[PDB]
């Protein structure tokens, strides 16, 4: 990164830990939380990487950086699946029509049984890839699949733990 | 589906009763401020006979009565205009 | 009727405070000021699809197709 | 001879839902609406489907929409008149069959608030009940009687629009019940989690939740108190607190949880 | 309608699919850019706007009050309206 | 009774002094065309037709007669008003198109909520920009008054 | 083989309370003010 600012290892540790908990604490399910925050997170993450490059092997800073990277990876991956679920549910809502009447109704997803098989596979892939972020995966993608289940009757492993 | 006690119909009558009075007053105040300015800039002045009035005007302003097209815009409105106006 | 000086600081400052106070209050204090955020959050947020046709995309697309890009 | 129009949907035919009119003699029927529905099922049309257990208003299973306003059929009274009594499922809910709604989202949202007492120190051996004064117990009076009927939920215009993001009146009142329980020691954690634009501040004070509550509770008042407490007690470090609790739930099973 | 069935979902922060969340972030930037540009309207009004009755005002100051120190005898009735 | 609308005194002077016709520029033409019509329940304000007449006359730029100077000042104030009307249409067009493209993937409700307000805001912004670039913000109170004097006035006998 | 139904908008039938109509009049307050300004602007431009 192009910068002339210099930071101590203590300052570098503080910045990295602040960003890690900020990301892990923010509610990922609300889209506006990620849309508004990610621009600020990306600017900070670039600065954190530059100042923590010497301390990648450090016993304290190193683990923080590794967790921070993993959290950002999980944040982007989970947001992608829930974005597609939101697309499916909004296609379904538009199909209901104006006022629910069906008056000016859009055409209704035809491969919905198959689009629900795609999402559930993605959900399970996230669970395996990010084993230490299940609480966040369930907050975003898990709950998203529970909403879809109310529209289409499909089977996924955690369906019973979502009251289905 | 449709009911009189519905949230839609009761929120549409409530809004009308609540806002239409406020609005009528608000627009009226603007209309009143408009009249106050208009009556101070060109107050409508009523003349008895249009033909006599037109003559006094042409005489007072030094305008040739032949070059002025007088037209009746409405039952209670006449209008003198320049006939040689670009 | 012919004072040597006229005191204007008090009156002008009073008007400044009143005008500034009303404008700053309206812009900062009321929660109504976030009414446009609430309406958008309630009815507009998380209600979008890329798999549904809309006129602006159709218009841009046809006009491009017409001009051979 | 009252007329009862009832919403009907077959999950298999998947034909457009319709209102079917039945005629019942109130002389041979119980005063409550649920009695009329049972009589219709027993005599005329046994296909009619509806949830009912307690018959006394306590289970919270007979929540329906009667003549426009949500309520429990077992506590609702039949009001005879020329106008047919219209009975429909809970508003803006997915209908599994006839008058049986789909309240799975409501159950999931409740599991999210983690409604179980949390303490930093495990009960020491040889310890009796955790101390609570009568006055402290009085604070939890109007909040612990909620039967989860879900009427207040399906009466909020804000839950109609954003069901999957707004926790809803009932869940929010239950969250205040655990934020107000002197014995709970995770007050700050609960307030930090609930302090979200979508979860809490989607309540615009319509007051439909309090008007339709069958148990006479006031979910609207509780949400107002919870918003005032959060605003006064907010600190910059709350976000970190939420993150740390999320790390503590890392090994939890697959279901809604604090995160 | 129908929907694509072979979507390659994002796997990490450096292998990302273009979705409507990223489009929404571009919208945030573009709307915020408009706000920066529209600030030039109110700022330009305050800078370029002059409240003067005629061209006389400046001539009066050049010939009677050049230093902005000359003191005028005050006749209250003039501007008091009475 | 009967009313009589006659050319105002400013109109009389402008007609006496006009030396020739004056070419209307392209922006003046468009500005007049894009100007909303005015319904004269009572006559107190200038409309697009009166403004054209003012702009179609020509006056001697050197003439030192005080009367001619008033006419030229008025014609300049009318010109700034007319060319300022060219900014409303650009504003309203961009005030609908840009928001609509941005919300093109969102539901109908969102376009109904947003587009009407952005349209008025864009039109207002365009009007501000047009009046600003037409030098209306630097006009004196004497210039603006002379440009707003009515062209038709009810006759007052005696 | 089985599918659930989605009930129509509740606005058309749900009973209206006086606190719910008045809460709307509050959320629509700024919308009316803009409307009135537009009317006055239009009148100042197309009338008298
Ligand atoms: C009539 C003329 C106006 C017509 C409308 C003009 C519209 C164009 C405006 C252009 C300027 C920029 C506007 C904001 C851009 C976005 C900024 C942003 O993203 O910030 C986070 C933004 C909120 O910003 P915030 O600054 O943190 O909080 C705002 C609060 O005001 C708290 O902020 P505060 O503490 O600084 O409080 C100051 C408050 C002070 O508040 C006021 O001035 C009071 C009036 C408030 C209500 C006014 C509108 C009433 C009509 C209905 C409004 C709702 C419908 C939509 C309206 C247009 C929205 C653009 O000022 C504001 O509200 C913020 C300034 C801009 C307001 C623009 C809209 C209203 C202009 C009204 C002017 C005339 C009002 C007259 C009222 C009557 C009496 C005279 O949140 C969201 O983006 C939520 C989105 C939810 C849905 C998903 C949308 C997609 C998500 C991806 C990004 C999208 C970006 C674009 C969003 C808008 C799309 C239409
Ligand atoms: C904030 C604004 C504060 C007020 C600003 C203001 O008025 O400044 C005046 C101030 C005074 O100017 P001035 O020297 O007196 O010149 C007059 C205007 O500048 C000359 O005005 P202009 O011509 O430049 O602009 C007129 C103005 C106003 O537009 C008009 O004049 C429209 C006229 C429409 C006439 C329609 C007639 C329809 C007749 C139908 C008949 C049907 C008959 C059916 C019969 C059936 C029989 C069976 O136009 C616009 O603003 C653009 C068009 C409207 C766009 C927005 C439309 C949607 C508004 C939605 C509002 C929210 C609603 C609720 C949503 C929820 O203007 C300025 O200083 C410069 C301009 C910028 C001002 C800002
Ligand atoms: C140190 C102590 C500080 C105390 C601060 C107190 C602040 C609060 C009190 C108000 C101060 C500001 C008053 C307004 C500005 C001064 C007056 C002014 O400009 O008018 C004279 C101007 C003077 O113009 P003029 O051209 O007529 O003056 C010539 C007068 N003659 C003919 C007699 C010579 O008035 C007008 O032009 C007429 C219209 C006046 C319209 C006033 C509208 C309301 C203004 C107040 C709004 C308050 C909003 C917030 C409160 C809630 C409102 C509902
Ligand atoms: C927000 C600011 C918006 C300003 C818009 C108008 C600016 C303007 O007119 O500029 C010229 C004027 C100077 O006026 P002027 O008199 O030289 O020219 C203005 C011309 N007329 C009179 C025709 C309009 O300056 C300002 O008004 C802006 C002053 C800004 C001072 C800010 C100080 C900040 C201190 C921070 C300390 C941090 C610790
Ligand atoms: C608080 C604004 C923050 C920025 C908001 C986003 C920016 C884009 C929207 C516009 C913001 C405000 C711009 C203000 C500057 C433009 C004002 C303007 O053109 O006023 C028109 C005109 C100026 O008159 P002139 O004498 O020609 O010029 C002054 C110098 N002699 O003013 C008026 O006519 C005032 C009308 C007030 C009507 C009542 C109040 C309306 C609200
Ligand atoms: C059934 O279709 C409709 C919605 O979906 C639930 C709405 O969100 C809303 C609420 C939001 C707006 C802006 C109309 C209504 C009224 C509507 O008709
Ligand atoms: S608050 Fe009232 S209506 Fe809501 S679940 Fe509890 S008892 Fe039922
Ligand atoms: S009706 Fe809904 S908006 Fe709040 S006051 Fe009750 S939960
Ligand atoms: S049957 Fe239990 S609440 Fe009515
Ligand atoms: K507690």
């Amino acid at each position: 990164m192009l910068t002339v600012d210099k930071f101590t290892r203590a300052e570098a540790l503080q910045r990295a830990s602040n960003l890690y908990y900020q990301v892990l604490g923010t509610n990922w399910e609300d889209g506006l939380n990620l849309v508004l925050d990610v621009p600020f997170w990306e600017s900070e993450l670039e600065k954190v990487d530059h100042m923590c490059e010497p301390y990648l092997c450090d016993d304290e800073i190193g683990p923080i950086i590794r967790n921070l990277h993993e959290t950002v990876n999980c944040m982007y991956a989970c947001e992608d699946v829930r974005d597609h679920i939101n697309e499916l549910l909004e296609l379904s809502s538009r199909a209901e029509g104006v006022m629910g009447s069906g008056a000016a109704a859009s055409e209704e997803v035809e491969n919905m049984p198959e689009q629900c098989g795609m999402v559930t596979k993605a959900y399970e892939d996230l669970l395996a890839r990010y084993p230490e972020h299940h609480p966040k995966i369930e907050q975003t993608v898990g709950h998203g699949l529970a909403v879809l289940r109310q529209l289409e009757k499909f089977n996924f492993k955690s369906s019973h733990r979502y009251f289905f | 589906m449709l009911r009189y006690d519905s949230l839609l119909w009761q929120c549409t009558l409530a809004a009308g009763i609540w806002f239409i009075p406020q609005d009528v007053a608000a627009i009226s105040a603007f209309l009143l401020y408009g009249r106050s300015k208009s009556r101070t800039i060109n107050q409508p002045v009523y003349v008895d006979n249009i033909d006599t009035a037109a003559n006094e005007y042409f005489k007072r302003k030094g305008l040739d009565p032949t070059k002025m097209i007088m037209m009746r815009k409405s039952s209670k409105i006449t209008e003198i205009r320049y006939g040689e106006m670009y | 009727n012919k004072p040597v000086v006229v005191n204007t600081s008090g009156v002008v400052n009073t008007a400044v405070l009143g005008i500034s106070g009303a404008w700053l209050y309206f812009y900062c204090v009321p929660l109504r000021r976030k009414e446009w955020y609430d309406i958008m959050m309630d009815y507009v947020h998380h209600k979008r699809t890329q798999y549904a046709s809309n006129f602006p995309d159709k218009a841009v697309r046809t006009a491009l197709r017409f001009a051979k890009v | 001879m009252q007329t009862f129009r009832v919403y009907r949907y077959d999950p298999l035919l998947q034909d457009k839902p319709h209102m079917q009119e039945f005629n019942i003699d109130l002389a041979q029927c119980g005063p409550m609406i649920l009695d009329a529905l049972i009589k219709i099922k027993a005599t005329q049309d046994s296909t009619l489907a509806f949830r009912r257990s307690c018959r006394e208003g306590i289970c919270g299973s007979c929540a329906m929409n009667i003549n426009g306003k949500n309520g429990l059929a077992c506590l609702q009274y039949i009001e005879p008149g020329a106008a047919p009594i219209d009975i429909q499922p809970l508003p803006h809910t997915y209908v599994l069959k006839d008058l049986v709604p789909d309240l799975s989202n409501f159950y999931n949202q409740y599991k999210s608030i983690e409604p179980f007492l949390k303490r930093r120190r495990a009960k020491q051996p040889g310890e009796k009940e955790y101390y609570q004064s009568i006055e402290d117990r009085e604070k939890l009076d109007g909040m612990y009687e909620c039967n989860l009927c879900a009427c207040c939920m399906t009466s909020c215009p804000s839950y109609w629009w954003n069901p999957e993001y707004y926790l809803g009146p009932a869940v929010l009142l239950q969250a205040y019940r655990w934020i107000a329980d002197s014995r709970d020691e995770f007050t700050t954690e609960r307030m930090a989690w609930i302090n979200d634009s979508m979860r809490l501040y989607r309540c615009h004070g319509i007051m439909n939740c309090t008007s339709c509550c069958p148990k006479g509770l006031d979910p609207a008042k509780a949400i107002a108190k919870m918003k005032a407490a959060i605003a006064a007690a907010y600190e910059p470090g709350w976000t970190k607190i939420v993150a740390q609790e999320s790390i503590a739930n890392k090994k939890r099973e697959s279901g809604m949880m604090y995160a | 309608a129908r929907v694509p069935e072979d979507i390659e979902f994002t796997k990490n922060r450096y292998t990302r699919r273009y979705n409507l969340a990223t489009e929404d972030r571009v919208k945030l930037l573009n709307w915020n850019a408009f706000c920066i540009a529209v600030t030039a309207l109110p700022i330009a009004y305050v800078y370029y706007s002059w409240y003067e009755s005629s061209e006389d005002t400046d001539m009066i100051y050049r010939t009677m009050d050049p230093m902005r120190e000359a003191k005028a005898d005050y006749y209250l009735p003039l501007l008091r309206g009475h | 009774a009967n009313l009589l609308l006659v050319p105002s005194d400013i109109t009389i002077i402008e007609e006496k002094n006009k030396i020739a016709k004056r070419r209307i520029r392209l922006l003046e033409k468009t500005g007049l065309a894009l100007m909303f019509p005015v319904f004269h329940w009572r006559y107190s304000k200038l409309d697009k037709h009166d403004m054209y007449n003012i702009l179609r006359r020509k006056f001697d730029p050197s003439a030192s007669d005080p009367a001619i100077d008033i006419c030229r000042r008025r014609q300049e104030s009318v010109r700034r008003r007319v060319i300022a009307q060219n900014g409303l249409l650009p504003g309203l067009l961009l005030g609908v198109s840009l928001p609509w493209w941005s919300l093109r993937r969102y539901n109908y409700q969102s376009k109904l909520i947003v587009l009407p307000f952005c349209a008025y805001f864009g039109a207002i912004c365009g009007r501000i920009a047009g009046h600003g670039l037409s030098w209306r913000w630097v006009e004196t109170d004497r210039q603006r008054m002379l440009g707003n004097l009515p062209a038709k006035v009810y006759y007052r006998p005696k | 083989s089985y599918k659930s139904a989605h009930q129509e908008t509740p606005l058309t039938y749900y009973r209206a309370t006086q606190h719910a109509t008045s809460s709307i009049n509050h959320r629509l307050a700024y919308i009316n003010a803009v409307f009135v300004i537009w009317v006055c602007d239009s009148l100042n431009d197309v009338d008298q």
